[PDB]
């Protein structure tokens, strides 16, 4: 499973504790494929893996903010391509995700602000932009 | 889904 110390968790995510939420997801979905795969592969994931990934999310954020804050619409060629990046790297770190699959993840993204507050810590008013950018992206990439 | 809190989830 996840190999991190309360003090180390923060070094990689910063406040996000999987153990506490581990129990919570168990009750919420306690049987979804996306979740089972996380447990499946994560058991093999080390710190080096999560950090390379977090740095990945950060980078992904850096472009979203530079492009998003630019007042660029979420269905922008610039925004749509962002989502492409979002799907590629995210699926390979937790589970093979489809357009229909996580596009919806994108809409429920706002429902549990636990996600939004940790993500938006980098920019106020982004969790929602990701949702429109990601959801829209699935529209054109879903034939 | 997945973690409640970093980026994947549960619900489609
Ligand atoms: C970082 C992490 C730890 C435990 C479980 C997880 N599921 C997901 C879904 O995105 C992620 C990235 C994590």
């Amino acid at each position: 499973g996840i190999n991190l110390t309360p003090e180390e968790k923060f070094e990689v995510f910063g406040d996000f504790d999987p153990d506490q939420y581990e129990e919570e997801v168990r009750e919420r979905w306690g049987n979804t494929d996306a979740y089972r795969q996380s447990k499946e592969k994560t058991a093999s994931y080390t710190k080096e893996d999560w950090q390379r990934i977090q740095d990945e999310a950060d980078e992904l954020t850096r472009r979203f903010v530079a492009l998003m804050d630019a007042g660029e619409p979420a269905d922008s060629e610039g925004a749509m391509d962002a989502a492409e990046d979002h799907r590629q790297g995210i699926a390979r770190n937790h589970y093979d995700c489809g357009y229909e699959m996580h596009t919806c993840l994108g809409e429920m993204y706002v429902s549990d602000e636990r996600f939004t507050r940790n993500i938006d810590a980098a920019k106020p008013g982004l969790a929602a932009y990701m949702r429109d950018a990601i959801l829209a992206n699935a529209v054109r990439h879903t034939p | 889904s997945c973690t409640t809190c970093e980026c994947c989830c549960s619900c489609a």
